[PDB]
């Protein structure tokens, strides 16, 4: 799979850092 | 009164912009108090729909169908366990390409850039840095636009989630003394800070004038928007294939999670998301995908559910070489040559082996004698020894192994002692109390942390004995 798609992939929500 | 809300959001912004404070629980309850006071003074979601969410699924299918998506072979069903999902209406064989969504249907950072949000986006430093927040405001703006291209998608989304942003105080309280609760704290604070910041920005920025949010933007709006994004968003390539971006993927994102492998990928040539069946699905069976190899802390906090028998579950463990160590410089140099920081947060895994190659390599260096360090620093074999540092088949010495597994056993045992309940009390709570879904998520999460630690204790104890046997019997050391 060249571009696997991760449902709900975790992202950084910390706008201060 | 708009003046009181402006007053309260300024206080919330101030409160949630101060640095991290054994004061984290007190701070959290302080922020909760402010958020709930604001929430109780507002009118919930700015935009609500007349129908039940299932009333809008036929519009979702027709819209997706007209834009080239697969709409045959499954139906939408409200399952008790997972909520709404897809059910097969015919037999679908493992590896069949049964579900595809062209890019035109997606909501992306790029479509956010080209929407009514565009002007505010080009000026606000947070929106430019954080595509997830941009996606959240994109969703809100389109939700409040009655002729949005994406209304069929937005009207079929949930109105609520089980992310910890929706937990009651007593439901979060179950998590006191755990690792996960500090990420619950951070999510709540980030979200309250972001709501207050953007509330003020939307009121003061000319670029926000045409946004529907300028006339109504509630804390409930923002909690819904970020929870929609964190429970459903995806990384996909840009159209040029040159970059990655964040996207909401209609229709396909209705699939619920089961154990397995990723079987959804982006097809750049035809510019669509493609999903092949993870397993056989008989007609009448729910269609599942595997979301990804996340921990149960991540499933709870970012996906709003606890997955039983999550074989990728893990806990964090912080470790570093101390500058008080007499061999600090040598150890730091060996770690650097192996590409490993002198301090970091590693993971302990539920599935054996409990530690990764990187953590094994760190622990070996952490427990090396000076002579062993010299052999990883000097001479014609040093680089070979760095190369095998993460390989359990090639120990540095039997003594090094005994030392590192002894260290790990004691540390995991020490960590177990920092929880306010035992594993057995947790099982007793789950057996004898009648609990909400959210409360059960919290207690299962705190039980899972301890069970991972307990499994790590047993595994390290077994490894210590294995390697002490090799040492006592003077086994020949494997050679690379
Ligand atoms: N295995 C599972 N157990 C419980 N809930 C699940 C689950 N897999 C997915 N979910 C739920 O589905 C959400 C991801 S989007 C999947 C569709 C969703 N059920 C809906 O009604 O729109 C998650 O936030 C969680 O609420």
């Amino acid at each position: 799979l060249k571009y696997p798609i991760e449902h709900g992939i975790v992202t950084n929500w910390d706008d201060m850092e | 009164s708009p003046k009181e809300i402006l007053n309260l959001t300024s206080e919330l912004l101030q409160k949630c912009s101060s640095p991290a404070p054994g004061k984290e629980w007190e701070e959290y309850v302080q922020i909760r108090t402010l958020v709930e006071k604001i929430r109780k003074k507002q009118k919930g979601l700015s935009v609500t729909f007349d129908g039940k969410r299932e009333d809008y699924f036929p519009d979702l299918m027709k819209w997706a169908s007209e834009n080239g998506a697969s709409v045959e072979g499954f139906e939408m069903v409200n399952f008790k366990e997972e909520g709404f999902g897809l059910r097969a209406t015919r037999d679908i064989k493992a590896e069949e390409l049964f579900l595809w969504v062209p890019r035109k249907l997606l909501m992306t950072v790029e479509s956010a850039k080209n929407s009514v949000l565009g002007p505010l986006y080009s000026q606000d430093r947070i929106l430019q840095a954080m595509g997830n927040i941009a996606l959240a405001f994109h969703l809100l703006c389109e939700r409040a636009s009655p002729n949005s291209f994406w209304q069929p998608y937005i009207q079929t989304l949930p109105s609520e989630y089980d992310t910890p942003l929706y937990f009651e105080e007593d439901e979060v309280r179950y998590l006191q003394s755990t690792q996960a609760i500090h990420d619950v704290f951070s999510q709540y604070k980030n979200t309250a800070r972001q709501y207050a910041y953007f509330y003020k920005v939307i009121q003061t920025h000319p670029h926000a004038n045409k946004l529907p949010l300028k006339d109504s933007f509630t804390y409930e709006d923002y909690r819904w928007a970020v929870s929609s994004v964190m429970t459903r968003q995806n990384q996909i390539p840009t159209e040029d294939g040159s970059r990655v971006t964040l996207a909401l993927i209609p229709l396909w994102d209705m699939c619920n999670h089961t154990n397995g492998l990723i079987t959804t990928g982006y097809n750049l040539e035809d510019d669509r998301c493609e999903c092949v069946a993870l397993q056989d699905f008989r007609a009448g069976e729910q269609i599942y995908i595997f979301y990804g190899t996340r921990s149960n802390a991540e499933f709870v906090i970012h996906s709003g559910f606890f997955f039983d028998n999550n074989s990728h579950d893990r806990v964090k463990i912080k470790l570093g070489v101390s500058k008080s160590d007499r061999l600090y410089a040598m150890k730091a140099e060996v770690l650097a040559r192996a590409g490993i920081p002198t301090s970091s947060v590693f993971a302990l895994h539920f599935t054996e082996p409990p530690i990764s190659a990187q953590l094994l390599a760190f622990l070996r260096v952490f427990c090396m004698t000076e002579e062993e360090l010299k052999e990883h620093l000097l001479g014609d074999s040093a680089i070979d020894r760095i190369f095998t540092l993460g390989n359990s088949e090639f120990p540095v010495s039997w003594d090094n192994e005994v030392k590192l597994w002894t260290f790990l056993e004691d540390r995991a045992s020490l960590l177990l002692k920092t929880y306010k309940t035992t594993i057995e009390e947790d099982k007793s709570v789950l057996k004898n109390h009648d609990l909400s879904v959210r409360a059960k998520m919290a207690i299962k999460l705190r039980l899972g942390e301890k069970e991972i630690l307990e499994k790590a204790v047993k595994s390290a104890a077994v490894n210590r004995e294995y390697y002490r046997q090799q040492m006592e019997e003077k086994a020949p050391l494997p050679k690379y």
